């Protein structure tokens, strides 16, 4: 089932990575960062990889017209009407499934995916892509026409279905934090919040362990203690940008969807060019609407090969 | 066509990790000392170098 | 070569062996971030499909049209063909007929 | 002679003949459709223009 | 980003729009000696100048 095909998403979650430049110029930890884009189709639908995964709510169940998205240490939901992909215009998404956006976008140098906050904020994340497709056959067109040829060529389909290649997912690792520490005169004291905590310190001896509850440790100062989350029952993508955990073994794989299919797709018919006859020789006049490839040859012994892109009539 | 496999880096806390080769296609690995990875949180470490 | 056609190669598409020349230098990561850097020569695969030049399906002399799959050469006229034939007496006539 | 200066010709303004040589031809019909393909060399004027 | 006019819209106070528009060549190129597009995550700092 549908919903049934979600069954392996219940054992992960969104993560937070480094964005270099998400809106402005600056450099921050986004929840929407770009990770890799993927275009070996050749019709030209780009296949985006984000942090965030969409499809699932923060309760781990199937809907449609929900994202849920990292922040802090715990899972925030937004709505899915809220999803922008842009290069230099206004993109068009085809379709999306949790790690992946599958869209269909104009030619650009830049590529920004952006989403909205549950505090009605904008979370943007961009990056540089040289992006210029071609469509298949020998002409540059830009928009199907309604008379022509049709010829194979390759596309991304929407089926959720089992697909040969995966994505490797391991134990996500301790995430320091230090908004769990306060100072009481003279102790220091470390709130559990609902997570278990693990502690380091210099002052005294025996003074490092692990944590369910709300401890003090006296005679110690704030810059003198680290603590961090350590439970992390849930799974990882492996992304170059958050630390690796102290197992360096693979925990799981998991299917990525969207496969590559083979389509009919289609291209028109060039105008027929004017000929004018003459001794040994012919004058062609050619008006071409798009850049199109002309090539012309002898059949005899050895060949006068040529061709050409005309663009502007010739 | 090719793909640059990365998997996510490993650093240790006041510890020295050296890396063995491998029988994989143009592996590199390399080893790094003096570091302070920064998080959303803070300092990752204690030690400082 | 890093750079053009070739550089990775294997014997059949199913083989598990891979001879791969790429330039895969790492560095330094940067003071105060967690990452990988990484410099490596561009795939030459797409370098040549982006210069590969002409093809011999518009190159090839006398007339000769190429299709692949199987790789073949059609109506390519050059030389003559010898015949030897072996008829029966039903295909003729008599002279007196 | 079509794609060039004076593909279409007049007499004058007003006048009520007119000959015109652009190459007009027309296409079958794509199978499960409806409606009339045609091709026809680009207007002289506007390359002589 | 780059183009050539430059536009400046507000709206009124009955949900009117009043922009005005002059032209302006604007084709910025980021200092040092690469005709970049987006920040990068490792690279070098050049000095700089910009609007505090
Ligand atoms: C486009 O069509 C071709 C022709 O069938 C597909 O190529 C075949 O793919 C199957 C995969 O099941 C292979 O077993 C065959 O050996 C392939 N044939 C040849 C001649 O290579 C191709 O897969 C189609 N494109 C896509 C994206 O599936
Ligand atoms: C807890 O932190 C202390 C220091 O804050 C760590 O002790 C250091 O350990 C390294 C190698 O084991 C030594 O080179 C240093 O000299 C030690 N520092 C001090 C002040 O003694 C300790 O390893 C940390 N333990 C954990 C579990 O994180």
């Amino acid at each position: 089932s549908v919903s049934q095909h979600f069954n392996v998403y219940k054992a992960t979650r969104p993560y937070i990575a480094y964005c270099a430049d998400c809106g402005a110029g600056h450099s921050c930890h986004s929840p929407v960062a770009i990770e890799a884009v993927r275009s070996e189709a050749t019709d030209g639908m780009l296949k985006i990889q984000f942090s965030a995964q969409i499809g699932i709510d923060k309760s781990d169940n199937h809907d449609y017209t929900k994202i849920r998205y990292a922040d802090g240490h715990a899972i925030e939901n937004a709505v899915r009407s809220s999803l922008k992909v842009a290069t230099s215009g206004d993109c068009f998404v085809h379709g999306t499934m949790g790690h992946f956006i599958l869209a269909k976008c104009p030619p650009g140098e830049f590529l920004q995916v952006s989403i909205q906050d549950t505090r009605n904020a904008v979370r943007a994340c961009r990056i540089q892509y040289h992006h210029d497709p071609q469509p298949v056959g020998r002409e540059k067109f830009t928009i199907r026409p309604h008379y022509g040829k049709e010829i194979p060529c390759t596309t991304y389909q929407q089926t959720t279905a089992k697909t040969v290649e995966e994505i490797d997912m391991h134990m996500p690792p301790d995430t320091p934090d230090r908004t769990l520490l306060s100072q009481q005169s003279g102790n220091v004291k470390i709130t559990v919040g609902g997570k278990k905590v693990k502690y380091n310190c210099t002052c005294g001896t025996g003074n490092v362990g692990t944590t369910n509850s709300d401890m003090t440790i006296n005679t110690c100062l704030i810059e003198q203690c680290h603590v961090s989350v350590t439970d992390h029952k849930k799974w990882q993508f492996n992304s170059p940008f958050v630390p690796r955990a102290d197992e360096p073994a693979r925990k799981g794989k998991v299917h990525i969807p969207f496969p590559l299919d083979n389509i009919t797709c289609r291209v028109p018919m060039a105008r027929e060019p004017t000929v004018i006859h003459g001794k040994r020789e012919v004058t062609l006049h050619l008006h071409p609407d798009h850049p199109t490839l002309f090539s012309y040859r002898t059949l005899g012994e050895d060949p006068q090969y040529h061709e050409e892109w005309v663009t502007a009539a010739v | 066509e090719y793909k640059t496999v990365v998997p996510s880096p490993y650093v240790k806390c006041c510890g020295a990790s050296e890396c063995s080769t491998k029988e994989k296609p143009d592996y590199q690995c390399k080893v790094y000392t003096g570091v302070y990875p920064f998080m959303w949180g803070g300092a990752y470490c204690f030690c400082d170098s | 070569q890093p750079g053009r056609f070739g550089d990775i190669q294997s014997r059949t598409v199913e083989s598990n062996d891979l001879y791969a020349n790429t330039a895969l230098k790492l560095a330094r990561p940067s003071p105060g971030m967690v990452h990988v850097p990484y410099t490596q020569t561009p795939s030459g695969f797409k370098y040549w499909l982006k210069e590969k030049g002409t093809a011999l399906n518009t190159k090839a002399p006398f007339g000769c049209q190429i299709k692949t799959n199987p790789v073949r050469a059609m109506n390519c006229a050059v030389g003559n063909i010898p015949v030897s034939m072996n008829l029966p007496d039903s295909a003729f006539t008599r002279i007196v007929e």
